[PDB]
């Protein structure tokens, strides 16, 4: 039902400008909050911007921020983010994502990604489990217990996909395998009756401030296999 | 606008009377603390604010059923309510949990901010939501203001929300709408102040009217009357200092006609 | 039962007045009016209040003219009620505590409790408690059966003000649910250092009458008056503390109402 | 203007309505709402506030349906008014200090100022200080050349509430010598213990006209709401303290007016 399509992404002199769109078509596009994550070549998940349902509040990492200008037509379906003066540090692939459950910027629904090519959470490298078995991977950092708690899954080569929001709770489609807890300065995602497809880069994020949407490092779930 | 409102209906069967005691809901920590909240905790910084559930007392409602009355369309039109708060004298109860005013002397009254409201509709109550802290983490099991922003603290429209559970709410993220509210009549106070009486009155003589200026009162959609309460009475303060939230159950009885509409 | 018309004449109408007495506990011979001292920090596992300590309600049946023997009965329409005896806690000499060196005693202040009823029927009455597992002691009627219901709303907990120092204040509440023959009237206002205020004018007058013009009816010639004038509390010396109450007045016009 | 008849015909009355949020100061882009926290004892010959220190009163301009292109005004009769968020006070579990050891933390109280005004032109304004050698910061808009007499009344500080977030509630009161087009409405209470008290109902209202059953005539089909909402001090765990202020909601039902 829900589609988002990015485009826009190419290369960039340093210090060039470019602009990029993001189709939404498939739900109520003004009903909900709308975000901008990107990921370098090989590197992790970074929040960059969001834009409330009618655009009359937008927020900014600090990195981007005098630079980057998110807006959105709700008349047409469309996300845009446009990018002034930019970086080699800019250089990452770019999602659209919405925001849908929850009450702390969780990201529901990502599109494919646009490349654009310019030239504080402590998570586990790698973790490996036995099919059947039982793997946990941690989300560690100061107080993570005071704050909300989002859980990704992103198999390579593909977009992110939400297992868990706001600490502990599991979206539609999701099966209760997936489980989230977060206490004291640890916030642990359970996967059990482990399955190859299970086999992953996971990601947790915590929603602090409008400006703070931190990630995670990420950690690679392998199955044993053959 | 909503509908269009004619005759009143007249005859022995046009009125009914509906009555109910809603309780309160601060939190109950435990099966035996009933009516009490968890205990206060204090000085967290606003970036680490993460209460839990047991902590906030929540806004109580209950919808009433009322008789089929349509077997042109007639609606149950409130006409009048009274309405009273139950069980203040307990608060008399001096010799239990309380820590002593001094030394050889009784144990400290409930006393702190207070906030007592009810509200009577047709419709359930339409709730805009304001926040202390906009980077509360609030718990599981409590519904408060999705994707806040530092104009949470002050008004943000997109914080729209219907009394349409109960012991969810909570109080403290949660206020009347008076740009809505077409179809109900509310009514709270608010007291602050670590040292504020509080201050009940009961008698079976009073009642408040329901209907507005042009004589129509809030007129059941789907046969349902929707009432809504929060009383919290005060702090409790135990021996060792500790303090919770007291809270009491609200009586209604509201009387209601038949009223013609198109 | 039907109400019918307001029967006039000079002999349609009589008036009746008394004293009501407080029932805070008189701990010994010498303190009638006042409280046994408060116990306080007793858990709420292990609450168990002494008689002495607990203000009861106040109630009385006053014996009207007989009528019967085309049925009549008395209507209490209007009462003068006042709290007897304010100006006693203007000796700051006796047993309380000095409020600094030099100065003189501490005045009885802090939570306090006024109420009044009138009715043709005992009052009713709901229990609701601060802690439902308390022992309550012998000699005194509190909820039957607490749990931890009764400490917001449990609708077993019904009872007649059917005896007088008996239904201690804390435990019980006149209920808005009943006494459609009865107007009842009560100000809680609980704190520490909260302040007496007491009017008293004898050109000040409620009416019992209800929206249809009807007061309470007297059942079998008796009419029911219930108070509870809960002041304050008095700081001994020693730093003790125990309720004080005084009496309150009455005088109820009734008329003679025809029924079927 | 001379006023005339009101005209009647459906289309004749209006109801507009708005949110004005306070400007207590903002010291940062997470305290919305709160002021910077506030500085003691500065001798009054070296007064000098930071501007997010100052609360100041708010206004905002509601355009009304355009009438001309036989003159008419619109004319406000009626408003309902209301401050927005007063049970956010219940939270006790954050940035606020503890009454004492392992209780809960301390409310907002201390002064508080509640104003609101509804006119057909801007608010007209008189400015009083404190203290009249303060120096005033950058951003906000004070009383020119201050004197001595600026302390009790010069009638040269005159202004017009024609700016948001910049003129500061401690210079300037509503100017009860003009304002003949304006209804206002404010309540001063000051002290460190006083406790906030605020009433909310969407069954009040507050009736605009005047003694002639006129109300406040929109220039240029232009409403002007103002207000000022300070509830009280929040108090830090450190000792260190800042207004808070709140929302105030503003329903207006107004009608055609003919004038001449």
């Amino acid at each position: 039902q829900v589609q988002l399509v990015e485009s826009g992404g190419t290369l960039v002199q340093p210090g060039g400008s470019l602009r990029l769109s993001c189709a939404a078509s498939g739900f109520t596009f003004n009903n909900y909050w709308m975000t901008w994550v990107r990921q370098a070549p090989g590197k992790g998940l970074e929040w960059v911007a969001n834009i409330k349902k009618d655009g009359s509040e937008k927020y900014y990492v600090d990195s981007v921020r005098g630079r980057f200008t998110i807006s959105r037509d709700n008349a047409k379906n469309s996300l845009f983010l446009q990018m002034n003066s930019l970086r080699p540090e800019d250089t990452a692939v770019y999602f659209c994502a919405t925001v849908r459950s929850g009450r702390y910027f969780a990201l529901d629904d990502w599109g494919q990604g646009t490349l654009v090519t310019v030239s504080v959470l402590t998570q586990p490298p790698s973790v490996s489990v036995a099919p059947g078995k039982t793997a946990r991977i941690t989300c560690g950092g100061d107080n993570i217990g005071s704050r909300p708690v989002h859980w990704y899954q992103q198999k390579p080569g593909q977009a992110p996909i939400l297992v868990v929001y706001d600490d502990s709770n599991r979206p539609s489609g999701i099966p209760e395998r997936f489980s989230g807890s977060n206490s004291g300065n640890t916030a642990t995602l359970t996967i059990s009756r482990v399955e190859a497809g299970d086999e992953a880069d996971y990601y947790c994020q915590v929603w602090s401030s409008s400006t703070d949407h931190p990630f995670g490092g990420g950690t690679k779930v392998t199955v044993l296999h053959h | 606008g909503g509908v269009e409102v004619l005759e009143v209906k007249t005859g022995v069967d046009a009125i009914t009377e509906v009555e109910c005691f809603l309780n309160p809901e601060m939190g109950d920590p435990d099966e035996n603390l009933r009516g009490f909240s968890l205990k206060l905790s204090a000085e967290n910084d606003f970036s680490s604010d993460s209460p839990e559930r047991k902590m906030l007392p929540c806004y109580s409602t209950a919808r009433i059923p009322l008789p089929n009355l349509n077997e042109n369309l007639l609606m149950w039109e409130a006409v009048t309510v009274q309405t009273e708060v139950i069980g203040i004298t307990s608060m008399l109860n001096l010799h239990a949990g309380s820590q002593k005013v001094h030394e050889h002397g009784g144990g400290k009254p409930i006393q702190g901010s207070n906030f007592h409201f009810f509200a009577v509709g047709g419709d359930p109550l339409e709730m805009q939501g304001v926040l202390m802290n906009y980077r509360t983490k609030y718990p599981e099991g409590t519904i408060t203001p999705k994707n806040p922003t530092a104009q949470s603290q002050v008004m943000n429209t997109d914080h729209k929300a219907y009394l349409d559970k109960n012991n969810a709410y909570p109080v403290e993220c949660w206020i009347p709408d008076p740009s809505r509210n077409e179809n109900t009549r509310y009514f709270g106070t608010f007291t602050g102040g670590e040292n504020v009486p509080p201050v009940l009155h009961v008698t079976n003589t009073a009642t408040t009217v329901l209907l507005d200026e042009q004589g129509v009162g809030p007129l059941c959609k789907a046969d349902s009357l929707y009432v809504s309460a929060a009383d919290i009475c005060g702090l409790f303060t135990n021996s060792s200092g500790t303090q919770q939230w007291r809270g009491l159950a609200r009586y209604f009885k509201i009387r209601l006609r038949k009223r013609s509409v198109k």
